[PDB]
């Protein structure tokens, strides 16, 4: 959005030193129990394990492929929530302009709390009036006293929580078959051999499953000076 | 008071039990000295580039802004749980620790003064070096000047070395040290 | 280790033949005693001792020299005056 | 058309595996760009050279499956299989299906 | 340009109101739905209708304005842009050259002439009997 | 094509140059890269005014939810005890300042002979 | 004033027109982030300030006041015998400033002074 | 407030009395005339210097 | 890339303003009939006549102006007691001989 | 004198003693004269930007000696500035309502002298020294000190 | 690739073989009927990067080899 500042380096990828060292437990943790860093590396390890196995991709369904990469198959419930989330974020630093509100289609006023201050400017052209500010509280269909424009408050609330991308992913995504560490090892040997590492994440991940320091050059990789 | 003050350390175990964090150094993770690491890695000592050794001690700062990002947990040394929670911190650090913390809180101001003072010393040297010297003869008699206007007003441009010598002899006469100095011949 | 953007042109990991023992922090793990920093070697915090010590010495030298100059040299208009501001030797006032 | 054409974030590569731009003070190593172009070849010249993505041939059957299931996606997948997909072609594919 | 302007010289965030011209309209187009044909009455409003990311063009603008921040190479600007970027720098440098090779020589000549004739070569010699160089800018007399 | 060490051989002439020339070229190259630039590297790294502003500030955690001290704590006290100590030290100087300021008022009051208001007419 | 963004706004050519104003209105604006929104805000401002009849009265008053102001400044510099920008006369004693004394009488007899002085009989 | 007023008060009162007695050089001059009277010498070496 | 000012605004309004100032000043001079011939000298007629006499050799060279007035102030009386124009001329003559 | 090169090449070689010309005509040589940290960003520069930068840098560094010459002549001129006539005290000249003490509010050194009136201060310092009070300055002849710019 | 280009003198025979194999594979996959996703038949040992040949550890060539005094 225009109100956001510049992408960080982390916005693209995370450093491999932030990979959890207990990979064996990481790949067995349920999604609802994974933190932001743990969830990043669960998806990256599992997603790259399937993508770096070309011979199996054509026989893998889009439902299974999306699960491996950690992408959520969309549906009307989740689409509604995500859309209203992105609309809330956009309105943080953007103007609020849209069609005239009526009983059939009230002006939708997203909010996290139970109230949001709103102003009615009336219709277009000569039907526009001076700003009339009012407090839009949930559970009431508001009508402007001047132009009769109907307003309504929409709350991004779900089960004692507000709506977030993390909440939407946890509520609607279902964990599939438990990730098999044999796949990690098999793909690791595929792209990492004879001092050539073409899957750096899988070389670090396999090292942790082995106990940290087992694979060649990994003790030297983990030895820091400050 | 606390163990941390008694035995200052940077990034050890049992930080919470030790009771305080005495080092403002943040970051690390470099594989070599002076190498690319995480965090900003700033301190009063043992950081940056060593002039005497001509070697890098820590790498360039990794800012927590767009140009960089967060620090991996493996290399975090200032735990906010212990860094904050200042309840009764004065008892943990003692009076000398309080003095140390105050002095260490002004590293930014110290960094500035180290960069600002040198030029000002140079400017002051200009003043001191000039103040020692006798004043030049700014003015002479109004009448005598106009009776020899051309020589005085234009002597410098025509021959500056002889004009300089003439000025010196007049200074020696105006301050009564003519018989105590030998003015070099031109 | 640095940015995720800088990388080697050829991705190679050395098969180190040296038999040096592994530094303790190289094989370390997060622990309840060490929630953070377990991958970095512990070091001495010289600043905590050197900053307050050096500051005291400089202040003592600064004040002691100032007192000395203003009490062990003849009275004068400035410090430079009290050092190089007397009349020429042999000039009786 | 932003920041004078300088990307805010970009990849740099180094030939020496143990090279550190912050610790070392040598004067012989020449950094490369994301495509591998050495830094001594100016941007105006390297940007004219055509760079295409080469995937291992074991991926061709997968890229073929994608094209058939989504015919609108087929022309982009065909370019990738034939080694004719530049970065610009990839960007067009990415934003077309958003 | 030196000064930052949100609309034109937005280098702090790099935001651009419209997509690159290189992109086909089928891939990305400027966010402009002013020409939308009238909606049939039997169509029903599903979305909010509010101007925002529900519109495809606006969504793609936001997406691109964030994913454009990483690029494999530089987008070389043309020489016209490069000249404008350092217009003041180049002009000041030429001003320094003028001050050394144009102002310098004639100023020296004037002083040397003044030495011999009492007044600069671009002044009217006086007869009043007053002494000194006198004015230098003759056109401000 | 033979590649010489950077900055050691001229490309302007097929003749490398005479002994004095080569000495000047080699030694200036060394002085710039390994002697003069020691000062610049020292100032840039060890005395950065912007690194010093972040001295004593906690690391920025990669986990986004572990940096809440950014808004839970005011920026003036991001430094923990160091920043609290600086405030506390200046706090200790309040009453010394009051005595000092009160003395100035007394100094002016006395110098203006305002204490002799009654003695003047007695 | 059109109410649909599809209907274009007429602009003259020159340095103060609808097109000239559009180019510069949003230079410092954080709110004009896309064409649709930018045009809506631009027309909103134009409608409010340039289609307001009474606003044009103030435009007349600023022009009149500024024109008088610029001219009175210029007149002092160009004609007032006591304002010196050149230095020739200031490098001479008062009795020798003939070129500056030439401004005196012409400046002492402006047209309006001759035209309005006869009307003192309406005050005395 | 009074506690820290005392040391400032004492310092200023001594300073004020000194300043009323004369300038710094008038003070050193009075000690020079006294030294010239003690020795009966019209001109004596300046302080910190020998004869 | 969008422009706010005239493409050559700095030179345009600098040289342009100077041109308008110069032209307006000429117009103002014409309307008031101001003499436009620069005189760098003082206009004291008696003084300029004394200066011509010096140039003609009627008054000896380097003779001060206070050696020619009919009223002298105190400081000029002080100077007249030490004034020797004849000696000054001889000294200048000696300098010329040495130089050549 | 070497005959293995042309006269033009010899002149250019000597002007390249510091490598300036070589860095202009070789991109590789310019990038390898940068310290490694900044060499990382070099590949993005255009040749237009690179040579324009060198041109601005070279013009500046080549004019510094000229400014240095102009400044030295200025110092010499001030070091031997000609004496000027003593000012007659005109109708509105040398008006004083109070002594000059803003520099020394408490000490009140040289109350009669003006802030940078060096000759008045010298005689005033002499009085203080004659009164057994040391003052700094105005004692060494100019020609016997370094950096005076008054020596023949 | 640019890194390989620095060693084209030695890699040329492999590069020519690699070119042929990639072309064979492209042809086979393109010509296959829709729904046929079998792997192409080619010699992967000459194609880099692939599991069969993960490449070579190329030495840096940024080393001066000339004496400035000659
Ligand atoms: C019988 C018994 C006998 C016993 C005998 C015993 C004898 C013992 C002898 C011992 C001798 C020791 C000798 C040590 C030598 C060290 C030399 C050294 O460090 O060199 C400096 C340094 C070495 O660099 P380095 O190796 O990276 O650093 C080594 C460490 O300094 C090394 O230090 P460290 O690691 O230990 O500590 C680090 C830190 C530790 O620092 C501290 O501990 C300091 C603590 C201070 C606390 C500050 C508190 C601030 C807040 C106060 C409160 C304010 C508010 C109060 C208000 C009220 C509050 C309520 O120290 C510093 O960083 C010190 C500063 C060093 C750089 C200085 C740069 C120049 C500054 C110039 C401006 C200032 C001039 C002032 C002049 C004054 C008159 C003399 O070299 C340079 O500075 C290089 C200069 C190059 C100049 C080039 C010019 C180029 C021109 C080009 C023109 C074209
Ligand atoms: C083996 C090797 C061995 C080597 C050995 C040698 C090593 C080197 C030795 C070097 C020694 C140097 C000695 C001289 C130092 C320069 C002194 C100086 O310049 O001052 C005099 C100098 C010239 O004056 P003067 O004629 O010599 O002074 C006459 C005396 O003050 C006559 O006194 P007064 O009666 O006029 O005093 C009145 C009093 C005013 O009296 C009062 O107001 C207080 C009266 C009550 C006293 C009892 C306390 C009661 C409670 C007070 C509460 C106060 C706080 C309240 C709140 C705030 C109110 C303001 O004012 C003061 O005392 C002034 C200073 C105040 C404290 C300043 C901070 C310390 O003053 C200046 O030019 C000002 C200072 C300029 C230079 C310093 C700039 C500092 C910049 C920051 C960085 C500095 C880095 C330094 C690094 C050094 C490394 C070594
Ligand atoms: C007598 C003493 C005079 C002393 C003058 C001192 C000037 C210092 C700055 C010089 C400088 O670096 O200028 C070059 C530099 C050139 O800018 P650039 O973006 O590289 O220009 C690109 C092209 O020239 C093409 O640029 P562009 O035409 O596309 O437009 C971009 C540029 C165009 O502007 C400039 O470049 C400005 C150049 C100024 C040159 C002055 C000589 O825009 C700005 O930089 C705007 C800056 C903000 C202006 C704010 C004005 C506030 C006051 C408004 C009036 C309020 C009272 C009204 C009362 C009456 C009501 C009826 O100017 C600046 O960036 C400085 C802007 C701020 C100056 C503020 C001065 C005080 C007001
Ligand atoms: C072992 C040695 C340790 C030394 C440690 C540092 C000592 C600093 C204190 C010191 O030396 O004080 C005397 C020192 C030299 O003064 P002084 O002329 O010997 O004594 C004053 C006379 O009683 C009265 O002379 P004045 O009436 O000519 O006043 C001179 C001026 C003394 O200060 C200055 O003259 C300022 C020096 C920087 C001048 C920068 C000028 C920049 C251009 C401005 C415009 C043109 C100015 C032309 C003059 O007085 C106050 O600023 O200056 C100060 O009083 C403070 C200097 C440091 C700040
Ligand atoms: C067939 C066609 C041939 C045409 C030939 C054209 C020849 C033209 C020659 C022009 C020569 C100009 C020389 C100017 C010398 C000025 C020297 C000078 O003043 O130096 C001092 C002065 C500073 O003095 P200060 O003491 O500081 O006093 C002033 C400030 N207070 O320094 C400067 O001005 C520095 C700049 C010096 C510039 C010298 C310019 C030389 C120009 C040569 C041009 C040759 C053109 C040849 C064309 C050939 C075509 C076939
Ligand atoms: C960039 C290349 C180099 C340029 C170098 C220029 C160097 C000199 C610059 C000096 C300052 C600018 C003015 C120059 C004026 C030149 C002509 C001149 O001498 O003018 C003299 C003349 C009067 O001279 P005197 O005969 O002594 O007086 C007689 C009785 N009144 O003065 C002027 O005209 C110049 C002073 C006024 C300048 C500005 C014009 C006056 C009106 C100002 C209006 C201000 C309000 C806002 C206006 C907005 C735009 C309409
Ligand atoms: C002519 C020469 C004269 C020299 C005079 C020197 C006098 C020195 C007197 C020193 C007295 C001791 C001061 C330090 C301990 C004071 C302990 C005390 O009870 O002080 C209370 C008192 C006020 O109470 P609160 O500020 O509310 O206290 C809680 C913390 N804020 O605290 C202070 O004044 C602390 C002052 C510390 C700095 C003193 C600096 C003096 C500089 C000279
Ligand atoms: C901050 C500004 C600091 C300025 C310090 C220098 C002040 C200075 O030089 O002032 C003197 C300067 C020249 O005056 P005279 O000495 O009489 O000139 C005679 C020339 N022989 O001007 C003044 O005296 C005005 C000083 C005003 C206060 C300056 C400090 C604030
Ligand atoms: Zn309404």
């Amino acid at each position: 959005y225009r109100h956001w500042h510049r992408m960080s380096e982390d916005d693209w990828a995370l450093p491999l030193d932030s990979m959890p060292e207990d990979v064996k437990t990481l790949m067995a943790t349920p999604q609802t129990e994974r933190g932001f860093v743990e969830d990043y590396w669960y998806n990256r390890i599992r997603g790259e394990a399937t993508l770096l196995d070309p011979e199996a991709l054509p026989s893998k369904s889009y439902i299974a492929l999306a699960r491996d990469m950690g992408l959520q198959i969309v549906d009307e419930p989740s689409s509604h929530m995500m859309g209203l989330i992105e609309l809330y974020e956009y309105l943080r630093g953007a103007s609020f302009v849209g069609p005239f509100g009526t009983i059939e289609n009230p002006v939708l006023v997203p909010a996290v709390g139970q109230e949001r201050v709103v102003a009615c400017t009336g219709g277009v052209g000569d039907e526009e009036h001076f700003t009339l500010w009012f407090r839009c509280r949930e559970g009431f269909m508001y009508r402007c006293g001047e132009c009769d424009q109907i307003f309504m408050l929409v709350r991004l609330y779900y089960e004692d929580r507000y709506w977030t991308q993390t909440l939407v992913r946890d509520t609607f995504m279902s964990d599939g078959d438990m990730f098999d560490l044999k796949t990690l090892e098999r793909v690791h040997k595929m792209w990492n051999k004879d001092e050539m590492v073409r899957w750096e994440v899988g070389y670090w991940a396999q090292d942790y499953v082995l106990g940290k320091g087992v694979l060649p050059g990994m003790v030297e990789e983990h030895t820091r000076v400050n | 008071g606390c163990e941390a003050v008694k035995n200052p350390l940077i990034g050890g175990p049992n930080q919470k039990a030790r009771g305080a964090i005495t080092s403002g150094f943040a970051g690390g993770g470099a594989k070599r000295l002076g190498g690319k690491g995480y965090g900003i890695m700033a301190d009063w000592c043992d950081h940056g580039y060593s002039f005497t050794k001509g070697q890098a001690i820590t790498g360039m700062p990794h800012w927590p802004l767009w140009c960089g990002g967060g620090v991996p947990d493996k290399f975090i040394k200032i735990d906010p749980d212990v860094h904050f929670n200042l309840q009764g911190y004065r008892e943990r650090i003692g009076w000398y620790g309080f003095f140390t913390a105050f002095l260490q809180a002004n590293y930014h101001a110290f960094v500035y003064f180290v960069r600002f003072i040198p030029i000002n010393i140079a400017i002051f040297w200009i003043y001191v070096n000039e103040r020692q010297r006798e004043p030049q003869e700014n003015v002479m008699d109004h009448e005598e000047f106009f009776r020899d206007f051309d020589s005085i007003y234009l002597g410098q441009v025509f021959d500056h070395h002889r004009f300089a010598e003439w000025l010196a002899r007049r200074r020696a006469v105006k301050w009564g040290y003519a018989d105590q100095i030998h003015i070099p011949p031109v | 280790r640095g940015s995720v953007f800088q990388m080697p042109s050829t991705p190679v990991y050395p098969l180190t033949t040296t038999k040096k023992v592994a530094p303790p922090t190289a094989l370390a793990k997060r622990t309840p005693e060490q929630p953070f920093g377990w991958g970095s070697p512990v070091r001495e915090d010289r600043a905590w001792r050197v900053v307050p010590r050096n500051f005291i010495i400089l202040v003592i030298v600064y004040l002691s020299g100032w007192a000395a100059i203003k009490t062990m040299l003849p009275r004068g208009g400035s410090i430079l005056g009290q050092i190089y501001g007397g009349p020429p030797k042999g000039r009786l006032i | 058309a932003y920041n004078g054409g300088y990307p805010f974030h970009y990849v740099v590569q180094y030939d020496d595996p143990n090279y550190d731009c912050e610790a070392d003070f040598e004067f012989e190593e020449i950094p490369r760009d994301e495509f591998g172009v050495p830094a001594h070849i100016p941007p105006e010249l390297s940007t004219q050279i055509r760079h295409t993505y080469y995937v291992p041939p074991q991926y061709y059957p997968f890229l073929k499956k994608l094209g058939e299931d989504t015919p609108e996606l087929k022309p982009y997948t065909d370019k990738l299989i034939m080694g004719d997909m530049t970065y610009d072609d990839y960007e067009e594919m990415f934003y077309k299906f958003a | 340009k030196h000064f930052f302007t949100d609309g034109a010289n937005d280098y702090v965030t790099g935001w651009e109101n419209t997509p690159p011209l290189k992109f086909p309209a089928s891939v990305m187009k400027p966010c402009d739905y002013s020409m939308t044909k009238p909606i049939p009455k039997h169509w029903k409003l599903r979305g909010s209708g509010i101007h925002g990311p529900e519109n495809t063009d606006l969504m793609k603008l936001v997406l691109w304005n964030r994913l454009k921040q990483k690029r494999p190479q530089r987008e070389v600007p043309n020489i016209n842009y490069l000249k404008d970027s350092i217009r003041l720098e180049l002009s000041v440098n030429w001003w320094l050259m003028s001050c050394i090779f144009l102002w310098g020589p004639w100023l020296h000549w004037g002083q040397e002439y003044q030495k011999v004739h009492e007044q600069p070569p671009w002044a009217m010699k006086r007869i009043d009997g007053l002494r000194g160089e006198g004015y230098f800018t003759w056109f401000l007399e | 094509v033979t590649r010489y060490p950077s900055g050691t051989r001229t490309i302007m002439s097929p003749y490398p140059g005479g002994p004095v020339y080569q000495w000047l070229r080699i030694n200036y190259n060394y002085f710039k890269r390994y002697q003069w630039r020691r000062v610049g590297r020292w100032q840039m790294r060890s005395w950065c005014y912007w690194k010093a502003a972040f001295y004593g500030v906690p690391e920025w955690n990669i986990d986004p939810t572990k940096n809440q001290w950014r808004w839970c704590v005011d920026p003036a006290w991001y430094g923990g005890m160091r920043d609290k100590a600086n405030m506390d030290m200046y706090r200790l100087m309040v009453y010394p300042f009051f005595g000092y300021a009160l003395l100035y008022l007394h100094s002016r009051f006395k110098q203006n002979d305002k204490y002799n208001v009654f003695a003047k007419w007695r | 004033p059109p109410t649909r963004l599809s209907t274009p706004l007429y602009s003259e050519g020159g340095a103060f027109t609808v097109n000239w104003w559009r180019n510069r209105y949003g230079l410092y604006s954080r709110r004009q982030t896309d064409p649709m929104l930018a045009e809506f805000l631009f027309r909103q401002q134009v409608k409010e300030w340039f289609y307001d009849v009474p606003s044009y009265n103030y435009a007349a008053l600023v022009g009149l006041a500024l024109g008088i102001l610029v001219a009175v400044i210029w007149r002092h510099f160009l004609f007032n015998p006591d304002v010196y920008v050149r230095r020739q006369e200031l490098r001479k004693m008062w009795p020798d400033r003939h070129r500056q004394f030439a401004y005196a009488v012409p400046y002492l007899n402006p047209q309006l002074k001759n035209l309005l002085l006869p009307y003192k009989n309406s005050f005395i | 407030t009074g506690f820290w007023f005392i040391p400032n008060y004492i310092w200023w009162e001594r300073r004020y009395a000194y300043q009323k007695a004369g300038f710094h050089w008038e003070h050193t001059n009075r000690k020079l005339q006294a030294r010239k009277e003690a020795l009966g010498m019209d001109k004596v070496p300046a302080s910190g210097m020998d004869w | 890339g969008r422009r706010l000012l005239h493409g050559n605004y700095f030179t345009r309004y600098l040289f342009g303003s100077l041109a308008v100032i110069w032209i307006a000043e000429y117009a103002a001079a014409c309307q008031y009939g101001i003499p436009r011939h620069r005189n760098p000298n003082w206009m004291w007629s008696w003084w300029l006549e004394k200066q011509n006499q010096i140039k003609n050799g009627e008054i000896p060279a380097n003779t001060p102006g206070y050696a020619m007035v009919k009223w002298n102030n105190e400081a000029e009386q002080r100077w007249l007691k030490t004034l020797n124009v004849e000696a000054m001329n001889e000294e200048f003559a000696r300098r010329r001989e040495a130089y050549y | 004198i070497s005959t293995s090169e042309t006269l033009n090449q010899k002149i250019l070689r000597w002007l390249d003693v510091t490598g300036m010309l070589t860095r202009w005509h070789s991109r590789r040589e310019f990038i390898l004269d940068m310290d490694p940290y900044f060499r990382k960003n070099s590949g993005m520069w255009t040749e237009w930007e690179r040579k324009t930068l060198l041109f601005l840098f070279y013009c500046c560094t080549l004019a510094t000696p000229y400014s240095a010459y102009l400044d030295l002549q200025e110092l010499k001129h001030q070091g031997t500035k000609p004496p000027r006539p003593v000012s007659l005290e005109s109708r509105f000249m040398n008006q004083r309502r109070y002594d000059f003490t803003w520099m020394h509010p408490q000490d009140k050194f040289c109350s009669e002298c003006r802030p940078v009136e060096l000759e008045c201060k010298k005689m005033c310092f002499d009085r203080y020294r004659s009164m057994d009070y040391r003052m700094y300055g105005f004692q060494r002849p100019r020609i016997q000190t370094y950096y005076s710019f008054s020596t023949c | 690739e640019w890194r390989v280009l620095d060693f084209i003198d030695d890699e040329l025979p492999r590069l020519l073989a690699e070119k042929r194999e990639i072309e064979k594979a492209r042809e086979q996959v393109m010509s296959k009927a829709p729904g046929d996703y079998t792997q192409p038949v080619f010699d992967s040992s000459v194609v880099v990067p692939t599991p069969a040949n993960l490449g070579r550890n190329y030495p840096t060539l940024n080393l001066p080899s000339g004496d400035p005094t000659e």
